[PDB]
This record gives structure tokens, C-alpha cells and sequence, in this order.
């Protein structure tokens, strides 16, 4: 609930520079964060445990 | 009448209305409404009166009953029910008993009815008197406004609705399509002598 | 929250104001909408039980209506009417409010001068005003709900590791020497040297030779 | 701000004040600046409006003095000047004001006793606290103000998303094991090994063999 | 009267006054101030008034005409071309003409001009005038260390400027010394039974 | 902080009270509570300074109680009382305290109904709801001391600081390419190459051969 | 009285008493306290009176004491040292002698003492006065109930204790299981017309 | 101090998601952080500090 | 003006402990980003990009 209402809001909020710069530096966040998953290899793990001893 | 404001937020407005509360207890406590600059109105309980101001006086001071006792300023009545509600505006005005000059009125025989009348002009022995009634039904009434001259001759007046003297205003014309304010009720049930009386 | 009823509205419906927009009025005496809300109220009570019994010869109306009406507001209003300027008659209230949360102001008067209502290009500052004070209140009500049940002190131990995590990963990249190496020499491991280079085993004599700093190896 | 004519001060020229501070004299009853301001802006008022017209037969600055100051500070002072003790004459107010960025505490009475003001040592904590009030309100008026116009939940989405952006460095560093080693034997890559360490291909009996985790090679 | 109360704050103080308000507008509410500790000024309009308070009378009860009337007290004076303020501060101290002991006055064609004289000595039936009036001076004027003891004789007097027995301490020459309060005023415009009269 | 003494309770002894529950009463004029503590203080005054001289000619104890209690509080409680609801008649103060912090909530009457006071089963979802209060209190307290001493500046430079200081250890483990590398060939260190690949030294043609991107190596 | 509400919070009350202002400020603060529906006591001074409504009263308008003047009111009294405590209770019960008519009372010599009435019954020629004293009443003594009903006869009793008619209600033992309230008090002191009277 | 009255108010702190959020947050940030420095040689570089030529 | 007039506040906030630990970690943290883009060799691609195919 608390997200949608946040982004219900998003055009209200982003009209400031530090709304904005919140916003970059979270997306930012989480993509980043997601390369470094895939490539330490939590990805990997995850698709070795769900076929493990089933493919090849 | 909403418009939007902003980007979700609307502009929004609501009325409220006490006359219904003003009649819910008629009782004690008059309702009173203005119908222009020279028209006001007053009911109280099921009686309606008709208060006037203008220069005209129809009622003289020669030959015509006076009032000073406040007990008995019924003379001023045809339908000797109560005159309490007259009362009430009277010594709510600001008017005094003990050491302030008298009223006129008129034979309840005569068919002309109920014909109070004050003398409020802006003269010698009359700006004592006639100011604090004025002040007195500025602090009543919402929208006073004075119509009387600087250094002329004004008088006001009070009738009982549907009698002669209130002509053909009253009944169910001038009071059903004139609106009770609540501000001025609010004005005349609260005595903290701070206020214009 | 506070509901008005049919009767009291004027070519309206009941309707209902929310609790937090009337709880501005647990101490406002500057504010006409309240004082209404409070005659409304008294009303709803004293029909409910007072009007019920015939004793009804004690007029707790009026002796409220001195106490719990601002006689102060009420001569303002009067002093700026024969000021000739813009005042209230308790009448029409105006507020802004949030179409999405249902959430809005404190409705204010809709003043009138020479006895007609304001168009809404008079006052527009003040309910521009009203709808950046609805946004404001509105964001900051969150900051105090969290205020009200997140300590200061978890935020602190919190925000305190995160710094102290993110100081050892820069530790744990640039790396930290672990043992000293003696100039033009081998490794002393196990051998422990001081500043001096020397060791209370005996191997290594105190001769106060220079020594470099070298991580794991 | 709110600016004082001339001949509202005594030895001095026009002063203005700060809104925010005079802003503190809309629900403050309890202090005698306030209610000098208001006698001051009444004086405005009724010369502009109510002084032009020969209209003046209402004696509405008393109903003012009534309702625009408050009557129990009044009587308050005078109880204290009754008791001996230092009170408000309404002459001279001092207050704690920041040289770099205007802002200005609401001023205060300066308390006379014995017909004598006090000598700035009498109620030096009063003037110390208020100073340190002032800084304390310069610092919570940022605060204020940021938090009605940023959201507490984005803070927590990019706090959220910055520790979530940490734990994934730090299992970059550490690294996190992707396939499985047979013990004794070498990477069984591409195949792949379960919890058993066998292989539905058939080339891996199931021996329920241990196994071991190694990352990336 | 600026000095350094921390690193960038500043003490700073800011007098106020009232003379505009006071003199431009001089009708409907006098200005008073306290010149000594026996001696007061009220300046209603443009006519100055001297009230002291002290155990000296030269009024006495034989041969000196008396008030009982708010309206014959104009003949009290001289220079009688208004007392309306001598009236409204006797009604503002919170004397009463109808229950309480009477006040005299000096002829007007006297050389001494008039002199309004009260009896607030702390004696026998005299307690009950007195206290009343020495509040009612307590709230007008804002310090008031009365001379009055017990047992002994003292006397309230209020003399118009100008006449003889008000020697230099009026006129231009004087007066001018004593500073006119605005807190007189504030609690002398206000009417609401919750002070001092 | 404030403290009562033995002469103005019922069965129990002194009695102290803390400044911040205190706090609220001076601007509070709808507490009983508050009253009770103002007349309290004024007889403590009185003591002090209207005992010493015989010359209480003067009903100041009257004036008082016409100004430091709130009338409205107490037609309020009087009509409450007419109205058959449970009303205060200021004797009995209930408030939540803190045993550890020893810190509490401004006590709240005691309503009595039908001569006898409420039990304490009717009013349940008061004290609840006022320990909840109590609790926020004290943790928006500490956030509110937090903020006027730490400037909001220095919050967000520091936290804008550890967001550069994360992006520059993100960037230190992916590393950022230094010197472009042709086709199958060997970086022109210490040579450079421009947007076309070319060298000014004239050993690299302009032949805008595509380029790739590498590495300290 | 003490119970815990969370895992550290602890409900607490504090019982608040203002016994010391009453007894010491004796002729400034009188205490009203109220036995039940029928019986009150007055403390003023270091007297103590009984106010009583009942619908009997055994007195007579031929041959009893009629008050009128605000000064001979001490007749009501066997020890007519001071009846000051009338006074103010007369004067902050609402009723006032100008203009609502007097009260009875019995003789002085006669063996019963003060028994000064207020006729309050709810019937003709009194549907005023007695709702004005039982107002004043429910202003100065919290939990006032009313026993006078409506179309019968219905008296309010005066009585300083002792005397024969006050019976063994007075003395040390009902005065002292009587408890003053200061809301009593409070009530009678402020003036801002706003109350019940 | 404070860290003493904060541990004495835990029950009732711990009564949010939030909160619990962020008790688990500081503990294994914490902990990783122990880690980093036994995995980068701060425990090392103290102990070789403290017993510099003075034992093997 | 931020920037500024937080500057010229400085002596007044470094009284509290906690406002000089933040100054500490900020000033350490900018130091510890700027080596890192420095060791990251981010520097090194913008005098690259600088001075591509201009000097050698
Ligand atoms: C209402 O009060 C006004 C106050 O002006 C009265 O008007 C005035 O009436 C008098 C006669 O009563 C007119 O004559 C004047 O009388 C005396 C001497 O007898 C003196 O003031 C003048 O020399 C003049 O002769 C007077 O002109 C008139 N004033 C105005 C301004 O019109 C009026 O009579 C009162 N009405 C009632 C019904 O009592
Ligand atoms: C406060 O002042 C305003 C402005 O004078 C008053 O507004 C007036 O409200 C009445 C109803 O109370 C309006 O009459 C209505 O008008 C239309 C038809 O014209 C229709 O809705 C109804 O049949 C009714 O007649 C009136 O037009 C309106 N006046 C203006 C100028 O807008 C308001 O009543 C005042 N509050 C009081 C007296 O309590
Ligand atoms: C409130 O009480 C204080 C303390 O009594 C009064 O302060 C007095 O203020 C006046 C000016 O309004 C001072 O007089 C001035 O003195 C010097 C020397 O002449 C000069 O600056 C001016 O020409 C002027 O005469 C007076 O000294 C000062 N008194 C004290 C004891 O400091 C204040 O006036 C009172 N406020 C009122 C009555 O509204
Ligand atoms: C102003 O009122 C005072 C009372 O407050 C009047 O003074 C009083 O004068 C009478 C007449 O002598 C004194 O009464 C009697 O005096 C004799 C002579 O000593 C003695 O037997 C008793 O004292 C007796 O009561 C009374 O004491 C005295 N009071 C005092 C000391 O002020 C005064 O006459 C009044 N003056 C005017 C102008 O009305
Ligand atoms: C406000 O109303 C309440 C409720 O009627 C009053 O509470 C009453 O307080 C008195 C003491 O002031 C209690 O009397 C005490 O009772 C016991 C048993 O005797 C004992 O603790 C003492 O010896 C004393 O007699 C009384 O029981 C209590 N009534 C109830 C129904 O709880 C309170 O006094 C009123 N406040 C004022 C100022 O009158
Ligand atoms: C106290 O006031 C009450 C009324 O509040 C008085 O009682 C009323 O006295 C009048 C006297 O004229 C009675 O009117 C007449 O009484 C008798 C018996 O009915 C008869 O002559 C007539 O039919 C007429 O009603 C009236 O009835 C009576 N009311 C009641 C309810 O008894 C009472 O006299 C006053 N007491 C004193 C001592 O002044
Ligand atoms: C603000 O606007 C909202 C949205 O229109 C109002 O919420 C409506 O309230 C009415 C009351 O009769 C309901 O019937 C509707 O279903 C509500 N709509 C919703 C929840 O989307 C709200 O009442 C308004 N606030 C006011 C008028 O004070
Ligand atoms: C607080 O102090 C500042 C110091 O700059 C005052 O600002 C100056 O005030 C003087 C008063 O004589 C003016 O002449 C200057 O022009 C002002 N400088 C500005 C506005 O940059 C400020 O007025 C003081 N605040 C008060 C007295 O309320
Ligand atoms: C809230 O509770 C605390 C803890 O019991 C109270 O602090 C004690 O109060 C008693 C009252 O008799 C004193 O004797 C003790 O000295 C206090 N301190 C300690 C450490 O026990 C506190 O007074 C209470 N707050 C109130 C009643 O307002
Ligand atoms: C007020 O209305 C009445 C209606 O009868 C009319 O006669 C009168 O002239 C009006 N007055 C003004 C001043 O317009
Ligand atoms: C009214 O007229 C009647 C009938 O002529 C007469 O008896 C009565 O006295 C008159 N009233 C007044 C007050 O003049
Ligand atoms: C105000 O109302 C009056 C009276 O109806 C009218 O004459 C006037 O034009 C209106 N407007 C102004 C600006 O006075
Ligand atoms: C009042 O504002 C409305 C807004 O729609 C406009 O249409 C109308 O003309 C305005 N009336 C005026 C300016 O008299
Ligand atoms: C107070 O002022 C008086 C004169 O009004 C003076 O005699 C006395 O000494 C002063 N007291 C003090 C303590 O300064
Ligand atoms: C008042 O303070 C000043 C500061 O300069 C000092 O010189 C003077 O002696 C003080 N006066 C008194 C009466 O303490
Ligand atoms: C009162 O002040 C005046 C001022 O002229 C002076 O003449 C007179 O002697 C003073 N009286 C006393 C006793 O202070
Ligand atoms: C003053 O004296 C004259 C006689 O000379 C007398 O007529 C007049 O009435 C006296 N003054 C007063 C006010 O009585
Ligand atoms: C009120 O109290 C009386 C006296 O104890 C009792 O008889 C009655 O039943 C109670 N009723 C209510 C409604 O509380
Ligand atoms: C409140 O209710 C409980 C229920 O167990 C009862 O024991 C207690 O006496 C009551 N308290 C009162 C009536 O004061
Ligand atoms: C009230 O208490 C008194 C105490 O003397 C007793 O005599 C009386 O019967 C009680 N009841 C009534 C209804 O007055
Ligand atoms: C009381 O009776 C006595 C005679 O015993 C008598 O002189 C006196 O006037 C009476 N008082 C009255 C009726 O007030
Ligand atoms: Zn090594
Ligand atoms: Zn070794
Ligand atoms: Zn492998
Ligand atoms: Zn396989
Ligand atoms: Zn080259």
C-alpha cells in the first residue's frame, strides 16, 4: 500500500532536485546491485539449486 | 464549484446552516434576519415583528401613549399573548429602564396596530440615546446601515407583522423569503460586556 | 471521523470531515468551522439527553454558547465588517482536499465583502497556500508516525554499522599489512620483528635496521 | 517582515522583523509584543479605513483593546507588580537575534522592578536559554521544511536500496559458490550435481556421497 | 545596549511606544501618568487635570457645595467646558453615585478655582468607599504607594490645571516630565469585571 | 521538577512532578490539572509576599482566580455535570508514568459520574491510547533534541559522502578502462588513440578502424 | 490505584486537596459543602450556616420580619456580630433586592434564631424568582438536586447552626463528614457572567 | 547510557517490522564487518603490533 | 548558499560529539572515494579521454 501511494505521487514529488537525485541514486542502487549479484553469482547458485543433478 | 488545485488535491467547499436551530428553540431566543438597508425582522416563537427605520414618524408624542414602566410596554400589542420577545430586543439593544428616555407607542384599539417607535435622530437631547440603539442593532444585526442625515431628523420603528402599520410586507412574503442569520443570534445570546453594547 | 447530518448543510448531503482535520480544533479559538462544529455538537448532545427530560427551564444553550464560542472572533469578525472589509458570516467554508488519501485541511471562511462572497481570484494566495500546507502536512505526518515508534538511538546503531561495514570492505580491498620484512631480507615468518628488526628469540640481533611493511603473502 | 513605523519607537528609526517570528503571535495570547503589534496594526487599520469617512460614531477602538490584547496578561502583570515582583509596562521588549541570517527570536519583556529595569544579570539563564532556543529552532526549521517537501518513503527506498547495493558488494568480495565439487574428484562441469551427488544422465550414481561447495573456476 | 551573547547571535532590544495613539486620537480615552509618588495626571481632550492623594484638605464640609448628581457635577468647575472626563474617571475608579458617600467642590467663581476632593481615610465608615477607590486608582495608574494610614486622615483631590491651587506643578512649564502610560489605558478601556474597580 | 507538598494531597507525600509534563500547561487552557497547579503556585506566592504587611486591602486572591483559571474549562465541566455525562470536579488526576525514565504524561481527570468515579474500565481506551502517546513522546523527543544540536547540512553531506564513497568502491571492483585497444592487437601504450583511432606521431593511420576498451593491464 | 498498562508504563493517579486555602483564607475563600439533596452548609469566617430546601416552611407573612434594605440584614442573626456570609451568598446566588421580591425571616428574640426563606416554588407569581435562586444554587453547589416539583409549594432554608431549628444536624459531626469542594469556590468567586446566574 | 536505556526498552521496540528490520540490518552489517577485518589483516597486523620482537 | 552559510557555522556545530564524528567520517569518506577513483583508474580515463590522439 505504501509503495503505490508512493507512486501515485511520483509527479508531485519529482519536482525537486533532491526528489530527483533520491530517486537516480536509488535506481542507480539496484541496478548496480543487481550486476554485482549476477556476477558474484547468486543468479548462478539459484539456478544450480532449482536443477540440481536434473540438466546439463 | 470545485476546480482542481493542484495535481490530486481539489479545491472544495461546504455550507452549513443553524436556522433550522434558530426555529428548533424559537424560545428565548429570537431569530433575526435583515431584508435591506430600511427593512428588518425579528420572530420570536411563533410572533413576527417588523422593525423599521426611517425618517417618516406616523406617531406622535401629543396625544399618544408613552412608555416607561418595562412591565407595562404591551400597550404596543393587539394579541396580548406576550411581549416578551419585545422585551427582550428592547433591553438587548442596549435600552435602559431607570434613567433612560422613553419610547413611543399606540392604542391597541386603534387598528393601526403595534407602532413602537425610537427617536434616534442626530440632534440636541438625541445623540445619547439614538447612538447606542444604532450601535445596538449594528451589534444584532449583521449588515446595519445608518439612513438617517447628519444634523436632520430620523426616527425608527417597530410593528407587529400583519398588522396595518407592516402593511402588506409581512405574512408569508417578506419573512419567508428572508433568511435568518445565525451571526446575529450568536451576537445576542453572549453578555461579556465587551462587545458594542 | 465527524460527520454533519442533512439538516445541517445547505443543498448537500450528509458528509464526513476526517478525524485529524478536526482535531485541529482540540485548541483553536481563531477558527469559525470549529465554532460551528462545536455549536453543531452541542446541539446533537443536548437533544439527545437534555431535551428528553421536561425540566428544560435552565438555559445551558445560551451559557454555552458564551463558553464555547469565541466571543474574540465573533467582534473581529464584526470590527472588519464595519471596517468595510472582507470578514466571515459563518456561512460557506472552504477547504482543500486530497482526492486520492481522502485526507484535507481545516476548512476556512469564504469571506464576503459588500455582502457578497469573494471570487476565488481575490484570495488565491491563500488557498495556494492551503494546498502546499495540505502536501507539507501531509509528508510530514509520515515523518512523525516514524518518529513516534523508531528510536533515534536503532537509527543510530543502524546508520553507525552501515559505516563501519563499508570501512571494512575498503579494508578488505586495499588490504592491511599484516607483518613486517626486513630490508634486503627474506620473510621473517614466524619470527616476529619490532621496530628495531630484532626478536627475543635470539635469531634476529637489534641493530635497528629500517623495516617495510609488507600485507599477506 | 513586519516592519514598525517610526513613530512606534522610541530613539530609533523604522525596524522590521521577521515574518516567521512575528508568525508566532497568531496563537500566542501570552506574550505583550503580540499584543502591541496588534494595537499597532488596529492604529493602521482604523486610519486608512476608519479615519476617512466622518463616519466615526462608533467608538469600535475600545470593543479593539477588548478583544485584541489579552486582558488576564494585563492582569497578570499587575498582580505581579501588586506583589513586588518583576512585571511587563509594555515599553521595552528584548530578544536574541542572529547577525549572518536575520532570524530573530520573538522579543520579551524586559522586567522592571521598583520602577527600575533589570540589569541583564537578573535574568541572564532567561536570555542564555533563549539564545540557545533560537539556534536550536534554526536547525529544526531545515528539518521541518525538508520533511514537507521530501518523502519519508523514498528516504527508505534509497536507504533500502543502498543496503541492499552494499550486501551485493560484499558478496562480491566474498563470493558465493555456484556448482558442487565431488570430493576427490575434479569439477564436474557442465554436468551438474544434487544434494546426492548423482546425475539423471546416469554417469554419476547415486551414492548419497558428501559434497562439497566451490565458487567460480 | 547591544552586546554578544554566543558566536553570531546578538542581543538586541526594541522600545515601543504609544504618544501617537494617545494624542492624535485624545478624545474617547485619556491619557494618565504618574508624576510623583502623591502626584498623578489625567490629560482627557485638551484640558489637564492634577490628582494628588495626601492627609492635607482644604475643602470642608460646611459651607462648600456638594455632588450627589452625575449631571450637576459640571458646575464644579470654573472653566466648566467639559467634565466628561472628570465623569468618566469617577466612574471608571469604580465609584457609584447611587450607594456610596457623596463628594464635594470648590464654587466656581472662587479664586481657588474648583477642587474635587474624596475621603478614602482608613477610619470609621469610611473602609468600604475608600478600598473601593484606591483599587480603582490601583488599576488606572499603574504604581500607586498611598499615603493613607490607619486611624489617621487622608484625602483623594483632584484639582483642574490652571487654577491657583494647582501652583507651577501644571501648565507648559510642568507635567510635560511625567511620561503618559499606554497599560493605563489597556486597563482603563477594558470593561470586564474581572479587575480592579 | 515542580513538587507538591504535603497540604496539597489526600493521603500520600511530596510529591514532584516533571518539567516537560509541566511544560504543557503553559499554553494549555483546557486542562484542569493545570489550573489546580496555577492556584497552587499563586498560594505558594502569596505566602511569600502578601503575608509579611498587613496591608491585603486588596481582593488579589479573587483577581487571580478570575485570571489564571480557565472559566470556559469550568462552564464546560458545569454543563457536563447538568447534562448527565461524567464530568471533572478537580481532586482525582490520573497520568501514565514511566517507572524506568521516571518520565510521565500530564495527568487527566478523573471523570466522577453519578457522584462516584469512573471505574477505570469505561475510560479504558484513554490511558492506552495516552501510554502510546508517551511512548511516541519520549521517541520524538529524542528525535526533536537530535535535531536542533545536528544540522540537517552535515546530515546530508555525510550521507552524500558515503554514496560517493560506495560508487567509488562499486567502480573499484568493475574497474574502469584506462587506454582503447585495436582489433587483435596490443594497447599503443605509451602511445594514445583519438575518437578514430589514429595516432598524431603518425604510426597509427586514421583508418577509423573500430576500437575496444580495456583495463589497466 | 497503581497497574501496569504496557511492559513499563504504569497507570498512576494523584488525589488533590485544597483544604489549606479554604480554612486559612477563611473570609475570603467560604466553602460550600452539600449533605444530600436537602441540605447544604455555608463556612465563612468562623460561622457556619445551613442552607435547606424543603417543601415545609413554618412561617407566616402577617408577623414575620420582612428584608428589604442591603443594610439591616443583620436583624437574622442571634449573634449579630457580622452576616457578611448572607451578604455574599445573597449577592452571588443572583439575586438581587432592587427589583425581585423579599425574602421572610423569624425574630431575633424568638427561640428558633435565623430562618430566613426564599420562596421557590415552581407555581404562579414566582415561576422567576425561583428558577433565578435555584440557578444561583446550581452555580454555587456542585450537584445540586432540585426535590420542589412542579404545581406544589417548595421553600429554601437559612439557618446558622446551633440555634434550636438547625437540631443536632449542626455541630462538630454532620459540619466535619461534610466535605467543602473548591469548585464551590471557584464558581463563587469568578465574575464573567457567563454562569448560570 | 543510552545504549543501556535502549537495551532496556528492546521488547517494546521490537514490536515493529521496522524496527526488527533494523536490528537485523546492525547485526549482520556487524557481523560482516568482524569478518572483513579477519579477512583483511587488521586482527593480524594488532597481533603482530602488540607482540613486535617479542615472541615467534 | 547552502554549502556557504553551513560553513560559516561551523565553530557553533563542532561543540557535540556527534557533529565532529560527522565531519570525521564525511572528510574520510570523501579522502577514501577519491584514492579509490584514483586506484580504480577513473582519473586515468578522463586524462584519456582528455588527451586522445593529442600528446603521447
Ligand atoms: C425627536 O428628537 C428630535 C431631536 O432633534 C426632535 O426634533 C426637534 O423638535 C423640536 C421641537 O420638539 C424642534 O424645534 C426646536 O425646539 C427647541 C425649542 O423648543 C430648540 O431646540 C430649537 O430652537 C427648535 O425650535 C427642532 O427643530 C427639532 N429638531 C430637528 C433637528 O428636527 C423631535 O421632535 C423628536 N421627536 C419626537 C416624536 O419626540
Ligand atoms: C453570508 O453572506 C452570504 C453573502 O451575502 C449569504 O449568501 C446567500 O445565501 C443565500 C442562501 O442562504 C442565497 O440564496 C440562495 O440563492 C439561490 C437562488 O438565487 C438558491 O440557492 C436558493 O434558493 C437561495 O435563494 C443567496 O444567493 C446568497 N447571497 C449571495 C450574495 O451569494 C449567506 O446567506 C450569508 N449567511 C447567513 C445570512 O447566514
Ligand atoms: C516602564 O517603566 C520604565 C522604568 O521605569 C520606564 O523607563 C523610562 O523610560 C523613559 C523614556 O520613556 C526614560 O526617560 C529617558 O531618560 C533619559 C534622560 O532624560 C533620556 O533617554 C530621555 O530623554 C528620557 O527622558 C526613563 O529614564 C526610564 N526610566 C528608567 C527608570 O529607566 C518606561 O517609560 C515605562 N513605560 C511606560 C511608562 O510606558
Ligand atoms: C472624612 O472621613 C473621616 C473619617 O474617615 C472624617 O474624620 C473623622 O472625624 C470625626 C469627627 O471628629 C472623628 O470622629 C470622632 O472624633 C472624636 C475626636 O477625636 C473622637 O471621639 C472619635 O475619633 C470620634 O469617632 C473621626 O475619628 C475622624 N476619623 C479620622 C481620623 O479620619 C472626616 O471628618 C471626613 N472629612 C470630610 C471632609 O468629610
Ligand atoms: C469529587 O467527587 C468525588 C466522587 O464523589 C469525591 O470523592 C470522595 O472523596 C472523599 C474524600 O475527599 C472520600 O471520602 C473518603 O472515603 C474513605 C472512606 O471513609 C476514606 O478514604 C476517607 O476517610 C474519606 O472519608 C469519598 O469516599 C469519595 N467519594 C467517592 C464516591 O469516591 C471528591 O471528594 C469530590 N471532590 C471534592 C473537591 O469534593
Ligand atoms: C410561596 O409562593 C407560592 C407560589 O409559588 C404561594 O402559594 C400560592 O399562594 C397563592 C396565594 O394567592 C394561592 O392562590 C390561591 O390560593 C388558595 C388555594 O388554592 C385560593 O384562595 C385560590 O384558589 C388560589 O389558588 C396559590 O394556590 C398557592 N399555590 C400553591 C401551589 O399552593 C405561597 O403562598 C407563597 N408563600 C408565602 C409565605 O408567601
Ligand atoms: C475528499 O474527497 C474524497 C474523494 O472524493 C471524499 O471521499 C468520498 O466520501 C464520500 C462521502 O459521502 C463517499 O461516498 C465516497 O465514496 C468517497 N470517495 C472515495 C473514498 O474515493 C472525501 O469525503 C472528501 N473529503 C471531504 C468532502 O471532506
Ligand atoms: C538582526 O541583525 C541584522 C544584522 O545584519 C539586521 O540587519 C540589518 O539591520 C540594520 C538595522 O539598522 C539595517 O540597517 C541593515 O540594512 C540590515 N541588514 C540587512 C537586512 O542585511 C537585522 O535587522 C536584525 N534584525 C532585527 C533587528 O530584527
Ligand atoms: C514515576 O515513577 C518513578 C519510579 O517509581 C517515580 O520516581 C520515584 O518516585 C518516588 C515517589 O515516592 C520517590 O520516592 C523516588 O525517589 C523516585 N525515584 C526512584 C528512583 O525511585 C516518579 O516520581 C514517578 N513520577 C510521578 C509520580 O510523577
Ligand atoms: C426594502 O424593501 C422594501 C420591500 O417592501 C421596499 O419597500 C423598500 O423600498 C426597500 N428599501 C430600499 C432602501 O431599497
Ligand atoms: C385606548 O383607548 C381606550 C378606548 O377609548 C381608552 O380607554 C384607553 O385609555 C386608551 N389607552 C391609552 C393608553 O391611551
Ligand atoms: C457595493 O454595494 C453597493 C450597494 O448595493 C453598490 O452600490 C456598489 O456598487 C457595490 N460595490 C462597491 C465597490 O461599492
Ligand atoms: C468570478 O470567477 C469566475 C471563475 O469562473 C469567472 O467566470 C467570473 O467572471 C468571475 N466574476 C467576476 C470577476 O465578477
Ligand atoms: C526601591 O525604590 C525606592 C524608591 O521608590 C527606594 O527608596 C528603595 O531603596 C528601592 N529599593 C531597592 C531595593 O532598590
Ligand atoms: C549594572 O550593570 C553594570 C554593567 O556595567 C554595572 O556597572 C553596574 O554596577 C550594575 N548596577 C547594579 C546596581 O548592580
Ligand atoms: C512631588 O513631585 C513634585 C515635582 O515638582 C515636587 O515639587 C514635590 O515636592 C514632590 N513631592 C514629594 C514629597 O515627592
Ligand atoms: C457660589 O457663590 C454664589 C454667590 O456668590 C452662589 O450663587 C453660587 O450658587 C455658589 N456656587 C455654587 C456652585 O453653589
Ligand atoms: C445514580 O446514582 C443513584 C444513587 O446511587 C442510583 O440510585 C442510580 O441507580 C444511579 N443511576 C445511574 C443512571 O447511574
Ligand atoms: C472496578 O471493577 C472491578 C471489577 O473486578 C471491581 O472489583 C472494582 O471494585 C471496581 N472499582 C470501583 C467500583 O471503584
Ligand atoms: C439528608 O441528610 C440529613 C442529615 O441530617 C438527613 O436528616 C436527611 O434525612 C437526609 N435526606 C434528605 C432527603 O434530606
Ligand atoms: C422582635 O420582637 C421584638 C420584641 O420582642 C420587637 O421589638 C422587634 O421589633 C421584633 N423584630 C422584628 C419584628 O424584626
Ligand atoms: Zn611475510
Ligand atoms: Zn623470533
Ligand atoms: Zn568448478
Ligand atoms: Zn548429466
Ligand atoms: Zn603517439
Amino acid at each position: 500500500g505504501q509503495l503505490i501511494s508512493f507512486f501515485q505521487e511520483i509527479p508531485v514529488f519529482l519536482q525537486e532536485a533532491l526528489n530527483i537525485a533520491l530517486v537516480a541514486v536509488s535506481l542507480i542502487a539496484v541496478i548496480a546491485g543487481i550486476i554485482n549479484l549476477y556476477k558474484s553469482g547468486l543468479f548462478q547458485f539459484i539456478f544450480f539449486l532449482l536443477l540440481a543433478g536434473r540438466s546439463c | 464549484g470545485t476546480f482542481k488545485i493542484g495535481l490530486h488535491t481539489e479545491f472544495q467547499s461546504v455550507t452549513l446552516t443553524m436556522q433550522r436551530l434558530l426555529a428548533n428553540h424559537s424560545n428565548e431566543l429570537p431569530s433575526l434576519c435583515m431584508l435591506n438597508n430600511s427593512f428588518y425582522y425579528m420572530r420570536g416563537g411563533v410572533n413576527t415583528f417588523l422593525i423599521r427605520v426611517s425618517d417618516i414618524s406616523v406617531l406622535m408624542k401629543e396625544y399618544d401613549v408613552s412608555i416607561y414602566e418595562p412591565e407595562d410596554l404591551g400597550n404596543c400589542l393587539n394579541k396580548s399573548d406576550s411581549s416578551w420577545a419585545i422585551h427582550w430586543f428592547s433591553n438587548a439593544l442596549g435600552h435602559d429602564w431607570l434613567m433612560d428616555p422613553p419610547m413611543l407607542c399606540r392604542n391597541k384599539t386603534k387598528k393601526e396596530g403595534s407602532n413602537i417607535q425610537f427617536n434616534i435622530s442626530k440632534a440636541d437631547d438625541a445623540r445619547v440615546y439614538g447612538k447606542k440603539i444604532r450601535n445596538g442593532m449594528r451589534h444584532l444585526f449583521r449588515g446595519f446601515h445608518d439612513p438617517c442625515e447628519e444634523g436632520k431628523v430620523c426616527y425608527l420603528t417597530i410593528n407587529q407583522c400583519g398588522d396595518p402599520s407592516s402593511f402588506d410586507y409581512c405574512g408569508v412574503n417578506h419573512l419567508s423569503k428572508c433568511q435568518f442569520d445565525h451571526v446575529n443570534t450568536l451576537h445576542f445570546l453572549v453578555r461579556s460586556k465587551t462587545h458594542l453594547n | 471521523g465527524y460527520c454533519l447530518e442533512e439538516w445541517m448543510l445547505i443543498a448537500a448531503k450528509m458528509k464526513c470531515f476526517g478525524n485529524t482535520a478536526v482535531a485541529k480544533c482540540n485548541q483553536n479559538h481563531d477558527s469559525e468551522f470549529c465554532d460551528m462544529l462545536r455549536l453543531f455538537d452541542y446541539n446533537k448532545n443536548a437533544i439527545k439527553t437534555l431535551n428528553d427530560e421536561a425540566k428544560k427551564e435552565i438555559n445551558l444553550l445560551s451559557q454555552a454558547v458564551n463558553a464555547l464560542i469565541s466571543d474574540n472572533l465573533l467582534m473581529k469578525n464584526k470590527i472588519k465588517e464595519l471596517m468595510s472589509i472582507p470578514y466571515c458570516n459563518y456561512t460557506k467554508f472552504w477547504y482543500v482536499n486530497h482526492t486520492l488519501t481522502g485526507q484535507h485541511t481545516l476548512p476556512r471562511c469564504w469571506l464576503i465583502r459588500n455582502g457578497s462572497y469573494l471570487n476565488t481570484s481575490e484570495f488565491r494566495n491563500d488557498w495556494i497556500l492551503e494546498s502546499d500546507h495540505l502536501i507539507s502536512e501531509m509528508l510530514s505526518k509520515e515523518y512523525a508516525e516514524r518518529q513516534g515508534k523508531t528510536p533515534i538511538t536503532l537509527v543510530d546503531i543502524c546508520f553507525w554499522s552501515t559505516i563501519f561495514f563499508t570501512a571494512s570492505l575498503f579494508l578488505h580491498l586495499v588490504g592491511i599489512p599484516t607483518h613486517r620484512h626486513l630490508k634486503g631480507e627474506a620473510c621473517p615468518l614466524p619470527h616476529k620483528l619490532d621496530s628495531f628488526g630484532g626478536c627475543r628469540c635470539g635469531k634476529y640481533p637489534r641493530l635497528k635496521k629500517p623495516t617495510i611493511w609488507h600485507k599477506r603473502h
